[PDB]
């Protein structure tokens, strides 16, 4: 219970105040003085012989005999959604041509300035990138680049397990991002078949 | 010669099994990433299941997890606490802020990566990384500890 | 039935007999790795059914009477160096509870450029490196102009 | 034969200390709806051994501003006193065995105070005095409890003693409140919850630290055996496990006191209660 | 939980086996299952007399 | 006598404190801050309004969408933008989910600092459930960037309200089993009762707000006095205590979790 | 510094520098080869390591003709092998042997000055093919070094004893005939060998007319006092510490004295 | 210890008793009742074990020299220590009482002893000396 007692007061000014004045008897949140013998025995069985520790002990012993919420990683996984923002990746058309057309919108929206793009025209006249870098140690994983892209070229895929031993392994260039897309293409397409109803 | 080299290789196997299965890290809960590290220690992921005990003092610490951004005001304190850990020790950089400055990379007050102050063994990416991603990074650090061969190197000196 | 337990143990471990199972190095690592020990000996031998197998050899199981978020699990074929980066993307969303699709009930569209999933190469010298790195076949000087050579 | 008996005693003490610290982790985990150590060996059964071997190949930090001898001597003194107290439990026939173990446990204060004097930390000096004050304050209630216990311990020839083999083999139902006070005094001596506010081994690494924790868990086992002898009708394996489970159970479910709070508890509650119970039992024993 | 059962069983088994072995060793040393009893001055006098008379019986046996 | 103060340095490891004591009694406390000052106010001048929005998730990173809310409302007022009804309801619902997450962490971290370890481990699994609710609508467990100028970023996926109702159906039981370990326990009371008392005049003079202000007997809730989005339609109570205690703040925070559950059910 | 059953002095000081100089000259793009040897290196030295070092210097200058040979004295630093073993000899031992009168002269130098010397060599093209001797601005004897360490450590009991060289070699002989057939043991001093005794019977200074720090434009730092002696001041009895700090705190402001509790 | 006189050996003559005593096994039921000798051997053995624990990481562990690794990371105690001293002396006095089968005048003498104890203790309680506010 939330009731107070003279003596259980954590400080000194209130401890000095409760033992020299009866101002605590006016306050309604205090427990009143016992009036007869049975109330004195109830108060003493509260203070001595504990019984407030025992309720918490009974609860924790019930929890000892209860079910557990631990998953056995990496044999068992957690739960995520198709909107999950993981490792960045670059995508292709089903023919095998890149979707990206070097519009530089994802580079403009990036609040971390984690994208660096250079481009010129390809030998068949197409508008394609020559450099597409993502500093993964500068990235904030917001997904704004995914929102800004008008051709669904850059995505954040469903991969979260990509920790490395050197920091140079986390400065992605264009070739590695295309390799990530070629790895994760079927899962990305399955996710985007649901998330295109909302976006 | 063949027998003693076999014994020395098994001494490395047992020592690496002990050191990877008894990592006691030190918490630098600087920022956002500390909450995901708390979630890693909680009942769902249970870092204590893998032998990980968080320790308050650097003298009993086997590893350092930098979980959050490092400022210019905090860098000498982090360096001093790193220097007080005994060998062998490892450093795990967690999240974009500790990895490379992250979202505060162009600020007047932030160290662009904890690499610039301490050497780092395993980098975990994200802002924040999930607790499960931090488990992946710690299992990778265990894999790095497994490939060490200390008594074999000492035997051939 | 203990015969059911041993049949489940042999189909999960991939061995041919209990003598071949207990005399293997996989059982030797299961004496020193308890995570693998629990996964093979308790979870894979319990209530549940086999769903499918990927091209890396990992087996996938499910149990609908379990708690939520503990219904699905994997038995890795690599017993000594098991890693979640060997799970193909057509099993990744099933095992991470993102969708309810796997190859046993869904025909995925396979692009002609698809690279199969394999274990990570970090920590070795065959990892990814940028083009200006020392470990590249030919390091780049990224100058944006041409110098005059007499 | 004495050296052989002592080594055959020493082996299960250290094996039991390793298994106690594992069982504390796992029972504390099960109360919190998780698992605890399972990966490190099958069912996690190698985790204390890999902790010990990890600390074995760990670098010993010897600070070059302290006195090296007292710094080395403090965990050695703690460990030696724990082992000697176990020998007094099992390889003695003395008349005042409980007084012997009380004298040994009164010596255990020195490791804390030598660690406080040796290491040049500002708050190690601050916390060692608090921990010593707590142990010193609850030793008196332990002594008065021993006075109440010894009023009824008589051997066959009629001599009153504190010999453990002469203690009765039935639980002492007449001394239930004194048993509860004894258990909370054990909790206070081992600096466990709810008295874990003071730490003193902040500068120790590797096997000096390991010696500190082996001494702490062995002292907990000593006090558990003493309580089972005095109140539970004998020393047994089941009683050791049950009392350890009770201590971990209390550590799972309770918060800790402030320094002045447990000082007021030990000097205004436990000491007058044990002395009043001694006077009542002396009145009964006439 | 089920994970806490093996360590708690092992503590009991360790203490049971260790106490059994220590009991057998000290029983071999003392040859009577009351060596740990309290002894006063009369009982100490009786044991010391018994030891010396046993030595005397051994000395007198190697003379016939 | 002429007793000088004994001073103490309290933790580089991100609060630094310089105390002064006259024995066992503190006479002064001076917090030294700026160990996490990353200059986000300067960096926001170099961003567009959409670019600078994810800075706000990283201010109070226990309560993210509530930090987003005020920045979005400030932009919307100057733009003279109206938010549609469903977006206002979604904003209120996720603001209350955010408040539940923050209060779970605050109470259990407080009780762990005092010494009780189990309520932390009990409450963080509920925190994991609410993180799954964040991730299913934004793809991020913490830094959602969900609230935007004029509404929210995406619609609610089909099947979210079903699961939020299934969590809210058992959350009161979780809060109940949380209070069995702390509320009627004498050690927690002896640590918290009459510690750090704040009166109303000191609360307003020192710019206080939130559950501190309600534990000193002040009826002031911004969701009832200056309402925003659809908070004026919501029916809930303001909890009031009158000692200004740590214990009273703990009770007010638990009741505020109950009231947030009530608003969640109404939404 | 010590021989092992897997590695001898010729393998490290002779064979590897020769093959390194050959493979360096094979590439064609290596413009500079900086090889490090010792100040006391001499082909007519009784100590084996000095002799193998001088032989390898000759092989390096033969195979790579523009390689620079650098010969510094004793190098002081936080992780050095000069003051650290001397402090481990003054403490942690019952007695510290000193070879003869301890009147052999040395010229110790600071590690940061050697690091600056490498960059100054890489700047100056004339230093290719030369040999440089790196020594500090003070010439000291071993007795003076021991006295400086005993004064700096604040030890009030001289535990050193001066011994004839045959007695020191007789002490170090049992742990030198067993140095092979052993993989190398931790905490073995490099001063517990006969080669150190032979080095102590000779001067190790900069020769007259040699190229030194001054030809590189470097004024070397003092080794006996200043920043170089600060690490050994941390190992004194009790601790480094400031002092009473009250004579100068007289006109210090208000919050500072209370902050330091003065 | 070995007996040095015929009276100490119960007047048993010969040389077999002298050698048999000097080479005897320790026995609590022979010549070594209540002996406290295993307490010394336990101290020696445990000191050996803890010394081996101290010395071993100086051989088989890595080590690096650093100047920062070798650096640092009320009157109520007087009350407690002196009060504990006096109360421990009083409990030591009370222990010979509890080890006797005491008669009634012994009981009343002991209660006078305890009364003087608790009167001084209650005076220090009433003057507010067991309130550890400072
Ligand atoms: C209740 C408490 C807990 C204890 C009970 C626990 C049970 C026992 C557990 C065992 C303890 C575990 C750890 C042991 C410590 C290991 C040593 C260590 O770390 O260095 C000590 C270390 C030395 O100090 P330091 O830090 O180097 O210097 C700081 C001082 O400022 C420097 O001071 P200083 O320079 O002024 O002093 C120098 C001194 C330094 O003294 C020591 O080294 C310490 C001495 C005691 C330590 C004992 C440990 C082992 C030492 C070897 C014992 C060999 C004795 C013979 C054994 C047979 C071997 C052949 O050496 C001397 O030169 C001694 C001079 C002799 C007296 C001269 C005066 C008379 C002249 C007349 C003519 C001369 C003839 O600090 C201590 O002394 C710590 C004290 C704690 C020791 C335990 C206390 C109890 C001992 C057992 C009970 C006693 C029973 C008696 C039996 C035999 C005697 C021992
Ligand atoms: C003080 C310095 C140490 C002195 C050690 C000493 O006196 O050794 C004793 C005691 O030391 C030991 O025996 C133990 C040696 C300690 C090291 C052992 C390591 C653990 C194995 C010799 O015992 P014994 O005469 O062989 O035993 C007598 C017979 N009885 C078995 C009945 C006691
Ligand atoms: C297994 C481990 C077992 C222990 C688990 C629980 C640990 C609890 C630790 C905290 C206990 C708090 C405590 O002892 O409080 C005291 C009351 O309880 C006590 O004093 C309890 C000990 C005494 C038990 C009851 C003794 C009298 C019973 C009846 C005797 C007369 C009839 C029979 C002859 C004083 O707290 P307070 O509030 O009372 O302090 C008065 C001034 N504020
Ligand atoms: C070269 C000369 C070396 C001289 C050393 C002189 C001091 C000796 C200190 C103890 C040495 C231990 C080994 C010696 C054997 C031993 O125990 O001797 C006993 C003498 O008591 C003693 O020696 C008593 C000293 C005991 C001090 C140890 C303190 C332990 C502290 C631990 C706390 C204890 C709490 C209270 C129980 C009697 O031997 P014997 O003739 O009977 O043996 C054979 C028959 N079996
Ligand atoms: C063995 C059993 C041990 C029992 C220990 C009892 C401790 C007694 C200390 C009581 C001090 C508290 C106190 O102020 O007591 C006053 C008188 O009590 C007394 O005079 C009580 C004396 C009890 C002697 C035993 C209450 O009255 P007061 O003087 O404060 O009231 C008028 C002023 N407001
Ligand atoms: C409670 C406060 C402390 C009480 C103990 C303080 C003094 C220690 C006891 C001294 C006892 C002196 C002899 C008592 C005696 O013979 O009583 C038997 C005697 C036997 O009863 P009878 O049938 O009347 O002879 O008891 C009494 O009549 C006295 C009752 C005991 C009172 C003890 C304290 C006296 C002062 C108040
Ligand atoms: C929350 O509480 C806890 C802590 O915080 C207070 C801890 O710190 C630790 C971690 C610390 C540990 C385990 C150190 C103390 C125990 C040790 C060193 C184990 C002692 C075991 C021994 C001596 C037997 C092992 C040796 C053998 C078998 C010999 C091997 C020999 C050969 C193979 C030849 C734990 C587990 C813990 O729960
Ligand atoms: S997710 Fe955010 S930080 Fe990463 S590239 Fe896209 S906009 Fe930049
Ligand atoms: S990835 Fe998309 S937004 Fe970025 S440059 Fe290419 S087409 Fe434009
Ligand atoms: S990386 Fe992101 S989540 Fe982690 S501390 Fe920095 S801003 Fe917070």
């Amino acid at each position: 219970g939330t009731e107070r007692r003279p003596g259980e007061s954590g400080a000194w000014k209130q401890i000095e105040r409760q033992r020299y004045a009866s101002d605590w008897e006016n306050d309604p949140t205090f427990k009143r003085t016992p009036k007869n013998l049975a109330e004195v025995l109830d108060d003493s069985a509260s203070m001595l012989l504990l019984t407030d520790v025992w309720r918490g002990m009974a609860y924790t012993l019930g929890a000892f005999f209860d079910k557990k919420v631990t998953i056995m990683y990496p044999f068992e996984k957690g739960q995520l959604s198709p909107r999950f923002r993981g490792e960045h990746a670059l995508r292709r058309y089903p023919t095998g041509e890149e979707r990206c057309i070097a519009c530089k919108l994802c580079e403009a929206i990036c609040p971390a300035q984690a994208i660096t793009i250079e481009a010129e025209e390809r030998e068949d006249g197409s508008r394609r990138t020559t450099r597409y870098d993502i500093d993964m140690t500068k990235c904030i994983y917001c997904g704004f680049c995914q929102e800004a892209c008008p051709v669904d070229a850059i995505v954040e895929g469903p991969n979260f397990e990509f920790s490395t031993e050197t920091r140079e392994e986390l400065l992605y260039d264009k070739q590695k991002l295309l390799e990530n897309g070629d790895k994760w293409e079927t899962e990305i397409a399955t996710n985007l078949r649901t998330e295109s109803l909302y976006r | 010669a063949k027998g003693l080299e076999f014994v020395v290789s098994k001494v490395d196997n047992v020592v690496n099994w002990a050191r990877a299965g008894s990592i006691w890290p030190m918490t630098f809960g600087l920022a956002c990433c500390a909450v995901e590290m708390m979630h890693a220690g909680a009942s769902r992921y249970d870092l204590d299941r893998y032998g990980i005990i968080f320790r308050p003092s650097p003298r009993q610490s086997d590893a350092m997890i930098v979980a959050g951004t490092l400022t210019n005001k905090m860098a000498p304190a982090l360096r001093k606490v790193y220097d007080q850990m005994p060998e062998p020790k490892w450093v795990v950089s967690m999240g974009s802020c500790a990895n490379g400055g992250g979202y505060y990379h162009y600020s007047y007050a932030v160290v662009r990566g904890c690499d610039r102050v301490v050497p780092v063994d395993v980098y975990v990416p994200g802002c924040p990384p999930t607790a499960e991603g931090l488990l992946y990074g710690l299992l990778q650090l265990q894999k790095k500890i497994y490939r060490s061969k200390t008594t074999q190197i000492w035997y051939k000196k | 039935s203990l015969s059911g337990y041993f049949s489940r143990l042999l189909e999960a471990s991939g061995k041919k007999s209990v003598g071949s199972f207990f005399a293997s190095w996989e059982f030797g690592k299961m004496l020193v790795d308890g995570n693998l020990a629990h996964n093979v000996l308790v979870r894979a031998t319990g209530a549940g059914r086999l769903v499918g197998t990927d091209y890396n050899g990992n087996r996938y199981y499910e149990n609908e009477e379990a708690a939520y978020g503990r219904r699905r699990w994997i038995v890795y074929k690599d017993k000594f160096d098991y890693n979640p980066t060997t799970i193909p993307p057509e099993w990744h969303g099933w095992l991470n509870y993102i969708n309810d699709y796997n190859p046993t009930n869904t025909q995925f569209k396979q692009p002609t450029y698809q690279i199969e999933a394999s274990m990570t190469k970090t920590g070795t010298q065959t990892c990814y490196n940028p083009k200006g790195s020392w470990f590249s076949a030919k390091p780049r000087n990224w100058r944006k102009y041409e110098s005059w050579t007499p | 034969m004495i050296v052989a008996s002592i080594l055959i005693l020493i082996v299960p003490v250290l094996l039991s200390v390793a298994m106690f610290t594992l069982a504390e982790r796992t029972v504390m985990a099960s109360m919190q709806r998780r698992f605890g150590p399972q990966v490190s060996g099958i069912s996690g059964l190698l985790q204390p051994f890999w902790d010990g071997l990890k600390l074995g190949v760990k670098e010993p930090v010897l600070p070059d501003s302290s006195s090296a001898g007292a710094f080395a001597a403090s965990p050695m003194i703690s460990f030696v006193l724990s082992q000697v107290a176990w020998v007094g439990i099992c390889i003695s026939d003395a008349s005042f065995q409980g007084l012997v173990i009380m004298a040994i446990s009164s010596l255990a204060v020195y490791g804390v105070m030598l660690a406080g004097w040796a290491s040049n930390s500002k708050y190690a000096f601050l916390g060692c005095l608090r921990s010593v004050a707590l142990m010193v304050s609850y030793e008196l209630s332990l002594g008065a409890a021993l006075l109440s216990i010894g009023l009824f311990v008589t051997d066959g020839t009629g001599m009153k003693c504190l010999n453990f083999a002469e203690m009765p083999t039935t639980p002492q139902y007449a001394m239930l409140p004194l048993c509860l006070i004894f258990l909370v005094c054990i909790l206070a001596e081992t600096k466990r919850d709810p008295f874990d506010l003071p730490g003193y081994n902040v500068e120790y690494s590797s096997l000096g630290f390991a010696l500190f924790f082996i001494a702490e868990y062995a002292n907990m086992a000593v006090m558990s055996a003493i309580a089972s002898i005095y109140f539970l009708g004998g020393f047994s394996a089941l009683k050791i496990t049950a009392l350890f489970f009770a201590f971990v159970w209390t550590r799972g479910t309770l918060p800790r006191y402030r320094y002045d709070q447990f000082m007021r508890l030990g000097w205004k509650a436990f000491l007058p209660l044990t002395l009043a119970f001694f006077a009542l039992h002396a009145s009964v024993a006439i | 939980g089920w994970n806490a059962l093996p360590s708690l069983v092992i503590i009991t088994g360790i203490w049971t086996a260790g106490l059994f072995a220590l009991d057998k060793v000290q029983m071999f040393r003392e040859n009577k299952p009351a060596w740990a009893n309290n002894k006063d001055g009369w009982q100490k006098a009786l044991y010391r007399r018994d030891w010396y008379l046993q030595r005397e019986e051994e000395t007198l046996a190697m003379a016939k | 006598a002429k007793v000088n103060n004994f001073t103490l340095n309290f933790g580089p490891q991100v609060l630094r404190l310089v105390l002064e004591m006259q024995g066992e009694i503190i006479m002064r406390a001076d917090p030294h801050i700026g160990l996490l000052h990353r200059g986000t106010e300067k960096l926001l001048e170099y961003k567009t309004y959409l670019q600078g929005l994810p800075y706000f998730d990283r201010l109070d990173y226990v309560s993210m969408m509530c930090m987003e809310h005020s920045y979005v409302l400030a932009i919307e007022q100057l733009l003279n933008v109206s938010v549609p009804l469903r977006g206002q309801y979604i904003r209120v619902l996720f603001s209350e989910i955010t408040r539940v997450l923050n209060h779970l962490l605050a109470i259990t971290c407080h009780s762990m600092d005092v010494g009780a370890l189990t309520p932390f481990l009990w409450a963080f699994e509920e925190r994991e459930k609410l993180f799954e609710f964040y991730e299913r609508v934004s793809g991020a467990r913490m830094h959602a960037a969900y609230f935007r100028v004029g509404g929210v970023s995406q619609d609610l996926p089909i099947g979210l309200l079903r699961d939020v109702y299934d969590w809210a159906r058992q959350f009161a039981s979780r809060l109940d089993e949380m209070e069995e370990l702390l509320t009627g326990n004498r050690i927690w009371k002896e640590r918290t009762v009459d510690v750090g008392t704040i009166t109303a005049q000191m609360a307003w003079d020192w710019g206080c707000s939130g559950p501190i202000l309600r534990a000193s007997g002040i009826d002031w809730d911004l969701r009832k006095t200056q309402p925003y989005d659809a908070y004026g339609k919501m029916q809930f109570n303001v909890p009031i205590a009158g000692h200004g205690d740590c214990y009273d703040r703990y009770l007010v925070r638990l009741q505020e979790m109950r009231e947030s559950l009530r608003i969640i059910y109404q939404c | 510094r010590l021989q092992t059953k897997n590695w001898s002095f010729e393998d490290v000081h002779v064979d590897f520098p020769k093959r390194l100089a050959k493979l360096a000259a094979e590439t064609g793009q290596v413009q500079r080869l900086i090889h490090f040897s010792d100040m006391g290196a001499d082909e007519n030295h009784k100590s084996l390591r000095m002799r193998t070092k001088a032989v390898g210097d000759k092989e390096v200058l033969d195979a790579f003709p523009d390689a620079t040979i650098v010969r510094p004295g004793d190098i002081v630093g936080i992780e050095d092998h000069f003051y650290n073993y001397l402090i481990y000899q003054l403490t942690l031992t019952v007695f510290a042997p000193v070879v003869e009168s301890g009147s052999n002269k040395i010229q110790p130098t600071y590690v940061l000055d050697v690091a600056d010397a490498v960059a100054a060599l890489l700047r100056k093209p004339d230093t290719a093919g030369k040999t440089l001797y790196l020594g500090g601005p003070e010439v000291l004897t071993m007795r003076e070094v021991y006295d400086l360490l005993l004064k700096t450590l604040r030890i009030y009991r001289d535990d050193t004893v001066h011994l004839p060289a045959w007695a020191v070699k007789a002490m170090y002989k049992p742990f030198d005939s067993v140095r092979r057939m052993l993989p190398g043991l931790p905490m073995t001093s490099p001063l517990a060998t006969e080669d150190y005794v032979e080095e102590m019977l000779r001067d190790k200074v900069v020769p007259a007319g040699a190229l030194g720090y001054a030809d590189l434009g470097i004024v070397p730092q003092k080794v006996t006092d200043g920043l170089a002696i600060e690490p050994v001041r941390h190992a004194r009895v009790g601790g480094y510490r400031w002092g009473d700090m009250s004579a100068v705190a007289k006109d210090i402001p208000e919050s500072v004295r209370k902050y330091y509790n003065i | 210890y070995n007996a040095w006189s015929p009276a100490q050996r119960y007047f048993v003559e010969g040389d077999h008793v002298v050698t048999a005593e000097a080479s005897r096994t320790f026995q609590f039921t022979g010549l070594d009742s209540g002996s406290f000798y295993p307490y010394v051997i336990a101290t020696v053995i445990a000191t050996a074990i803890s010394t081996v624990f101290i010395v071993a990481p100086l051989v088989i562990a890595p080590s690096r020299v650093d100047l920062d690794k070798s650096s640092a990371y009320s009157v109520s105690f007087y009350l407690v220590s002196i009060m504990y001293l006096l109360f421990d002396i009083e409990i030591a006095y009370l222990f010979p009482y509890a080890m006797t089968h005491a008669s009634l005048p012994m009981y009343w003498t002991m209660n006078l002893f305890l009364a003087i104890l608790v009167a001084g203790f209650a005076y220090e309680w009433g003057m507010g000396a067991l309130e550890w506010r400072e």
